[PDB]
């Protein structure tokens, strides 16, 4: 029948007595204890009463209906303030459903189902106990800071499982871990079935460790199969597998460092006194307590075979859930205090303001921010009481890592708790410092030293290969080989594409060396020995060979003699540009000055103001064809002069590469012109030196096309130091010519 | 508490407002509750419809508020209990009009399995069969409307409105799903209005104030219930409203809201569901009188209503409901069918689960809701009760969440002959239906969106003030190009808006052009200064001919000739194109030619070999200055050809873009050493075969100082500005090309002394 304690602000209460013992009839005890208690307590309604209201659920939705029906046909029995209920997910629902349109706010201590965690559909429901998705982040913290990525869930067919699940993969993504697989597991769908959905489990052997949402009996006939597999595996299990020595049973198996998130509670010392005391004839107020004393001591108040039973006998232990009931009777006892306190300032008392229930404002205010003190506390400092906008609360699991070194076997030991902050102490696992790694679960192809890296994940997010680019392929974003400098390998910099000016010059004599001092040497004597003629100016010209044969000689001279010196030269716009201009120049002057001989000697077979004209003409002519091939090749540097698979070495311009087969074009026309002109002499007696030079002059020009031809195959790729000797070679045979055409003076003189 | 006890076998609930709560609804609240008694009668007097049992009514108030709902929504649920004013069981209860209403009772009644269904809850909160379960409807959701209002703003063009709602759930939740429409359509709410009904002067009226504050939107759309319609109408009399009212189904065909208040809502579109008017229901109210219908406790309150009198004093009480004063419901055929439906679905459950008699067998004692409501409320098909027309209109089926189908009316306050009254404008089946026959306010359908208006590509600064959603159009981009909607970018300062103004693209630079306008003038005496290096070598020609011994010019005058042969082919040059080469060329070949002019003067006035090598030698010195100066220029010729001139983009010009100034720097030192020689003469005195060619030298050197003093500043005068300022220091080069050769002409008339 219905409860009722004398007061003024009536609680009400759902409890399901029917008749059940370790469930229905302590926390309603608990209740009324914890009423009394605070009845008496100041420091908290010193003036008001609280009452109490209990009405039985059955455990069944109907008759949830028929007895909370009660509680809203009151201040549609003095006004309740509010109704203290939720053994069942179900019961929970459904009095949550009918109490939310009459804003009759309610605390739950039992509720731990996920679906009343929406505030859209029960807007005036909160609940104490923690719910069954909290269990997830810990999950995750704890996967994460052992070093564990590569998990192999397992779900359950009923909503706990299934919301668990969810919950832990939703919130993984931010621990970043990954779910290998994820399978299900059904209310015992077959023996035969659960050592394959083992198998399709442990089909990874990179994974090793395995969440395990799972209840009881399917905790414990999975791990049962996996005995009889005799496989090795870490299972850090949830609630349902919660230190119960009964689902580990005898089966050892892998059950070793199994980590379990098991609900903490509060051993409560003055209400073990008070249930202790209980007896029939003064607890009357109970109207279920003599049904409650006549199935459990099995006598009859009848037949008067009771009175010699007692409660002192028997041990009492609370079900882990007795603390929940207080801390959900003093947090509303709390919100009525805050509501006397800032609505009856003046009066002590209740005053006319708090006549209406006021719950709208009640629950949304001065319920969800409450923070009261941990009651009945065992010298813990835990309390942490505070329900969350969501109108869920929080609370503290202890970890209990299975082992069984000390006692054989069964051994719950604790580690640490999960109180807004994750806390394992190591050394008391058995995975202890001096062993092969805490079973690693680790992840797959994630070590990597960060000097190789693809990024690719063929597979699963955690698995990514890390194979390098064979020419490293300037990467820069650790991704995708770029292509900023090259593709090949640049000097990598700071970890990332880059593009390096490396290149050799051929600056320090390298294998150039003899070229380099030849050139030097060479032209300081050729024009120091054609110095000495011009110091007389009137043996020669007696002679013939006038001013106007000496000046085009000595104008010739000096510019092939310094056209091989500047070849050893930074390559920069201006040097591409004079490359072509160097030897378009140089040994331009020198064919049109044995052409203008040849020419007079052929023409006397004179016009000596207008000798040096044809010769310049010639000049001119070549100078024209240099100047309207330049602009439009455009000289410049070019940056690609390596093969494909080397690193930039040299930066020769890569306009004069295709320049240089027009160089010798150039120097082609040049070239026939001599021979022309050699042929136009055709005896060549008395003072004709100059014909045994011009004939070595030919096999200078053969020797320079001999060697033009290497010079487009092998000798531009190379280190460029057989280019750099044929400009030696070239200049040395012009000063061999000149060694042979100022050999009358070398002889004359002395 | 008063309410009907009709009692019977089975009792069909009902929940009506009756009460607006002192005062009786006339229209909404008794005019529906006669229809479900009226087919009450008729369910007990027919033969092909559940025959053999009668059925009952348990019909209660509600008074247009949700709270008192569910307070009386207990009783019917006070059967269903029997655990301990007998309570009778009921099958199943008719939802309130009121969509708030209509969610507390659903919410009650689900968990104890009682079917509700409703005839005018037009709410999309509701139909999710997640937390409503048990409901069912007759009515379209309301969000068929909220398109419905949109292809209407749509229709007439109309963009800028306003909205109100009211706090209850049938007001914000189809404020929402009118939220996508209106953006779909390319138009945007000015104001979302929430006000509440708690009264008329603290918030009925700064609603109207913000609305009439800004006169720039004439059109709004009225998304609220007939409850707070009545007193906003009458409240923006006070404050003399002129607005075109858009109503929905709340407002409906209502004319009971509009009572002394009709001069405002003039115009006002509504919208209401299409339902035909039942004839058999028009004999039953039209001869209903308080005598014979004391199953009525709310008749005597809206008798002494109605008709202004009691039982004005005592009445004759011989008047009756005809049709001068009393018009049809629109939502009456819904209440019909909503009784018939438990009517029809009790039918096809009775008979069907116990053939054996058509009475109340056994299994009946006790009621079920889930297979009694999933199984056949939602397939039940039959036709309209009391309907000339057998089409898919008339027949009522319940979708797959149970509902009806969208035939939203287009109704419009079109007061005509003295009488005011509404009339039917367009139908809204699945397209729009509009006929142009509304008499608007004035004259003509109010034009609103004054504050955004379609603007041209010209302007493209479509910025935003303070308010939203409606862009004003001012013109911006100078020759700039706009890429965003609200921002007028500046272009490139070398470059020219394209067409499209999304971009600026490079404007083709005009050179001189060779055959042109005064540009081309240099040209003329470019190919002028052509005709002097031929008469120059015209001269050459007669010099080797036979060449004076004391003239002594074996090679000076032909360097001299060379400088100025070149110095008439530099002015090519200058007025060529801006190649990279040419602008190289540009400053060497000026600086080249008129140091060596200069410089052959100098020596010839100042054996015969060293004057020739010194000529080359001081001439060299300055060639080898200029290179000098040349890498530091000439390197920026791959950079050079240029846009410049760019003063604020007025049509800018491409040239060198190097070595303006340095130009002008370059040929200062050039002239300097020519004067610097040309003062040293001291007039030259000497022997009288060389004087008369020292006063020419003296003679064109102090010309070739005049000008040049002069040249220097016209070229700063007109930098810049090519083609046409450039054009003057293009024509002062050639110029200055054309008179070295008058300097030159100073030997070819010595030279013409000597020929004859
Ligand atoms: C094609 C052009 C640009 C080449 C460079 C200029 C040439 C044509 C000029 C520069 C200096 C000139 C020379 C200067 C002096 C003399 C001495 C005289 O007794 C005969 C002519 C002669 C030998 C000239 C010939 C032409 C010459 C070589
Ligand atoms: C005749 C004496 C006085 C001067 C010598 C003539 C000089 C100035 C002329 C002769 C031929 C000319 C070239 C003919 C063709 C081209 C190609 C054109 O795309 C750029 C200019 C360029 C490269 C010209 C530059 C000037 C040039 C080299
Ligand atoms: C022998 C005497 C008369 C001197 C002749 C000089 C002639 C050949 C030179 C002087 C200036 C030269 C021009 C200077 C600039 C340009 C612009 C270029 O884009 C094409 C070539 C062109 C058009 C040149 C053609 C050749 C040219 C006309
Ligand atoms: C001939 C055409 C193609 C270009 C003419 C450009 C003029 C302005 C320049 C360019 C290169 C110059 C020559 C470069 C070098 C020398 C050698 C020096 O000891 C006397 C002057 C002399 C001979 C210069 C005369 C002027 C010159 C010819
Ligand atoms: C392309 C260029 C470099 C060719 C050479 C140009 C210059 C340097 C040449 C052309 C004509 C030459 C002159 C020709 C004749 C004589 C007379 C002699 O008794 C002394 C040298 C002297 C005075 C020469 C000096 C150098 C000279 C001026
Ligand atoms: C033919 C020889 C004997 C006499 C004439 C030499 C002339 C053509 C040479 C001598 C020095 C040279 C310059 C040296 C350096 C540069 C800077 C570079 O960024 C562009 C080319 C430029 C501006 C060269 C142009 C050609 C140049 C002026
Ligand atoms: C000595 C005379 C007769 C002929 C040579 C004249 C010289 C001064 C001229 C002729 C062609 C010219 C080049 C033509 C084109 C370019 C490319 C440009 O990006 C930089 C300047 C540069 C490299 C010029 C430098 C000066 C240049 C080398
Ligand atoms: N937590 C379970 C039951 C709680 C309990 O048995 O204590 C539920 O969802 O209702
Ligand atoms: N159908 C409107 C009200 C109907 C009426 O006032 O009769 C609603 O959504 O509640």
């Amino acid at each position: 029948k219905v409860l009722t304690l004398e007061g003024d602000l009536v609680l009400g209460g759902l409890f399901p007595v029917h008749v059940n013992e370790h469930r229905g009839i302590q926390r309603l005890e608990a209740m009324l204890f914890a009423l009394d208690r605070i009845n008496r307590d100041p420091h908290l309604l010193p003036g008001v009463r609280l009452g109490a209201h209990i009405l039985d659920s059955c455990s069944k939705d109907t008759h949830a209906l028929e007895q909370a029906l009660d509680f809203v046909r009151a201040s549609l029995p003095t006004a309740i303030t509010g109704v203290i209920g939720g053994s069942y997910s179900d019961v929970s629902i459904q009095v949550a459903n009918l109490l939310r349109l009459f804003q009759i706010p309610q605390i739950s201590y039992a509720s731990t189902s996920a679906k009343l965690s929406d505030k859209s559909r029960y807007d005036y429901f909160a609940r104490t106990v923690p719910p069954d998705f909290f269990q997830a982040k810990a999950m995750a913290e704890i996967l994460r800071f052992f070093n564990w990525t590569y998990v192999s869930t397992v779900a359950s067919e009923g909503d706990y499982g299934e919301t668990g699940i969810e919950a832990f993969e939703l919130e993984a993504r931010a621990r970043n871990i990954c779910v290998a697989t994820s399978e299900k597991v059904g209310r015992a769908m077959s023996r035969a079935a659960f050592e394959g959905v083992v198998r399709a489990l442990l089909q990874k052997p990179s994974a090793r460790v395995a969440v395990l949402f799972t209840r009881s009996e399917d905790a414990r006939e999975l791990l049962a199969a996996s005995q009889r597999l005799n496989a090795s595996f870490t299972w850090v299990a949830s609630d349902g597998w919660g230190a119960l020595e009964s689902v580990v049973a005898g089966s050892e198996g892998a059950a070793e460092g199994a980590i379990t998130i098991e609900l903490a509670s509060y051993p409560i010392s003055d209400f073990a006194s008070y249930f202790q005391s209980l007896d029939p004839w003064n607890n009357s107020r109970n109207p279920w307590f003599r049904e409650f004393w006549e199935q459990r001591f099995r006598c009859s108040f009848r037949q008067r075979d009771c009175a010699a039973h007692s409660l002192r006998a028997v041990p009492f232990e609370q079900e882990s859930k007795i603390m929940f009931v207080v801390n959900a009777v003093y947090a509303m006892a709390h919100a009525l205090h805050n509501m006397h306190r800032a609505l009856c300032p003046n009066t002590t008392r209740l005053c006319d303001a708090m006549r209406p229930v006021n719950g709208r404002r009640l629950y949304k205010d001065f319920v969800l921010n409450v923070k009261f003190d941990a009651p009945f506390r065992p010298a813990d400092t835990h309390n942490e009481v505070r329900f969350d906008r969501f109108g869920d609360g929080i609370g503290r699991y202890n970890i209990f890592t299975y082992l069984r070194a000390g006692s054989g076997r069964y051994r719950y030991q604790k580690v640490g708790y999960w109180a807004e902050g994750l806390t394992l102490d190591t050394s008391l696992i058995p995975w202890a410092s001096p062993s092969a790694g805490p079973l690693p679960a680790s992840r797959c192809s994630e070590p990597c030293l960060q000097n190789e890296v693809k990024s690719v994940q063929p597979g699963e997010v955690c698995c990514w290969l890390c194979i390098p680019c064979q020419p490293y392929e300037y990467r820069l974003d650790e991704f995708t080989c770029a292509d900023c400098g090259l593709g090949y390998w640049p000097n990598a910099s700071l970890t990332g594409c880059f593009e390096l000016p490396q290149e050799y010059i051929r600056w320090g004599d390298a294998w150039a060396v003899g070229p380099v001092t030849i050139a030097c040497l060479g032209a300081l004597a050729t024009l120091f020995v054609l110095g000495v003629f011009v110091r007389h100016n009137a043996t020669p010209v007696v002679k013939a060979s006038g001013r106007e044969l000496c000046y085009i000689l000595l104008g010739g001279v000096f510019l092939c003699y310094c056209m091989t010196f500047i070849f050893i030269a930074k390559p920069s716009t201006a040097v591409c540009t004079l490359r072509r201009l160097g030897l378009g120049t140089a040994f331009s002057v020198c064919y049109s000055a044995l052409l203008t001989k040849t020419n007079r000697i052929a023409r006397i077979f004179i016009s000596p103001a207008s000798q040096v004209a044809i010769c310049l003409a010639l000049i001119s002519g070549q100078l024209l064809i240099v100047v309207a091939w330049l602009v439009v090749e455009a000289p410049g540097t070019g940056k690609e002069t390596a093969p494909e698979r080397r690193e930039v070495v040299t930066l020769r311009c890569n306009h004069r590469d295709a320049s240089m087969l027009g160089s010798l074009a150039y120097n082609v026309l040049l070239i026939a012109l001599c021979t022309l002109y050699a042929f136009k002499t055709r005896k060549c007696p008395e003072n004709f030196n100059e014909a045994k030079f011009i004939g070595f002059t030919m096999y200078t020009t053969c020797i320079i096309w001999l060697a033009f031809l290497p010079i487009f195959y092998v000798t531009s790729s190379d280190y460029r130091v057989q280019t750099t000797t044929m400009c030696v070679s070239v200049s040395l045979s012009g000063s061999v010519v000149l060694g042979c055409l100022f050999a009358p003076k070398l002889h004359i003189i002395l | 508490r008063r309410e009907i006890k009709i009692e019977g076998d089975l009792v069909l609930g009902g929940l009506f407002p009756i009460n607006e709560c002192g005062r009786i609804n006339e229209d909404r609240g008794i005019q529906r509750l006669e229809a479900m008694l009226f087919a009450i009668d008729e369910i007990n007097k027919d033969d092909y419809l559940l025959p053999g049992v009668k059925l009952g009514v348990h019909i209660l108030d509600t008074c247009s508020r949700d709270t008192y709902a569910l307070e009386q929504s207990l009783e019917f649920v006070r059967a269903s209990l029997t655990k301990v004013n007998i309570p009778l069981l009921i099958a199943g209860v008719i939802g309130g009009s009121y969509s708030s209403v209509s969610i507390q009772v659903a919410n009650l009644l689900r968990l104890f399995q009682i079917p509700q269904i409703s005839y005018a809850s037009t709410s999309a909160k509701l139909s999710d069969k997640s937390r409503y379960d048990y409901f069912a409807r007759t009515v379209p959701p309301d969000f068929y409307q909220a398109k419905a209002m949109a292809e209407i703003l749509r229709f007439f063009n109309w963009t800028y409105v306003s909205t109100v709602a009211s706090e209850g759930d049938y007001g914000e939740t189809g404020i929402e799903a009118f939220e996508q429409e209106a953006r779909l359509r390319n138009i945007c709410i000015a104001t979302a209005e929430k006000v509440g009904r708690s009264n008329i002067r603290k918030s009925y009226d700064s609603v109207i104030r913000e609305l009439l504050q800004k006169p720039n939107a004439r059109v709004v759309v009225l998304f609220m219930r007939s409850d707070d319609s009545r007193e906003l109408i009458a409240a923006a009399s006070r404050a003399n409203a002129s607005f075109t009212w858009v109503a929905s189904d709340g407002w409906g065909a209502q004319e009971s809201i509009i009572k002394g208040s009709e001069h405002v809502a003039y115009g006002a579109i509504t919208l209401e569901l299409a339902s035909q008017p039942v004839r058999q229901f028009d004999r039953y109210f039209q001869s209903l009188n308080p005598y014979n219908n004391h199953r009525n406790p709310w008749f005597r309150d809206f008798w002494e209503q109605k008709f202004q009198c009691s039982l004005r004093r005592v009445c004759d009480k011989h008047l009756a409901i005809d049709s001068s004063n009393y018009e049809q419901e629109s939502k009456i055929m819904f209440v019909v069918n909503a009784v018939y439906a438990m009517a029809h679905a009790l039918h096809k459950m009775q008979r069907t689960l116990c053939p054996n008699t058509t009475k109340l067998c056994d299994a009946m004692k006790i009621l079920d809701g889930k297979k009694l409501y999933k199984d056949y409320l939602l397939k039940i098909n039959f036709t309209a009760p009391f309907n000339p027309n057998k089409d898919a209109d008339s027949i009522v089926k319940f979708d797959t969440f149970g509902d009806g189908m969208g035939r939203y009316n287009v109704f419009n306050f079109q007061n005509v002959g003295g009488k005011y009254s509404y009339l039917k404008v367009g139908h809204w089946a699945e397209t729009l239906s509009l006929d142009v026959n509304s008499i608007h306010w004035s004259r003509n359908s109010v034009p609103t969106s004054q504050c955004s208006d379609p603007c041209a590509p010209n302007e493209m600064k479509n910025m935003q003030p303070g308010d939203v959603c409606c862009w004003i159009c001012i013109p911006c981009e100078p020759y700039e190009y706009l890429a965003d909607e609200f921002t007028c970018m500046d272009c490139g300062s070398g470059q020219w808006p394209t067409a499209d103004l999304t971009g600026c693209y490079d404007l083709p630079e005009d050179y001189i052009r060779w055959e042109d306008a005064w540009a081309i003038g240099p040209v003329t005496i470019a190919c002028l200064g052509f005709m002097c290096t031929c008469m120059v070598v015209t001269v050459f020609i007669k010099h080797n001919n036979t060449p004076l011994v004391k003239a002594s010019g074996r090679e000076l005058c032909y360097i001299l000739l060379f400088g100025v042969g070149l110095s008439y082919c530099m002015t090519f040059f200058f007025i060529a194109k801006p190649s990279p080469v040419i602008c190289a060329l540009r400053r060497l070949g000026l600086g080249s030619s008129f140091a060596i002019c200069y410089s052959a003067l100098l020596t010839k006035t100042n054996k015969f070999i060293s004057p020739s090598s010194q000529v080359f030698i001081c001439l060299g010195l300055i060639l080898v200055q200029i290179v000098m100066v040349s890498v530091w220029l000439i390197l920026e010729a791959p950079g050079t050809r240029r846009y410049t001139l760019a003063e604020k983009r007025e049509t800018v010009i491409l040239k060198c873009n190097v070595k303006d100034s340095s130009m002008l720097i370059s040929l200062t030192y050039d002239v300097i050493l020519v004067i610097l020689c040309t003062v040293y003469a001291f007039k030259t005195r000497k022997c009288p075969e060389n004087f008369n060619e020292a006063k020419f030298i003296g003679f064109t050197m102090y010309t070739t100082c005049i000008i040049w003093l002069a040249f220097l500043p016209i070229f700063y005068v007109t930098s810049s500005d090519y083609r046409v300022q450039t054009t003057t220091m293009c024509i002062s080069v050639s110029l200055s090309g054309f008179v070295v050769l008058g300097c030159l002409f100073a030997p070819k008339v010595h030279i013409i002394l000597f020929q004859p």
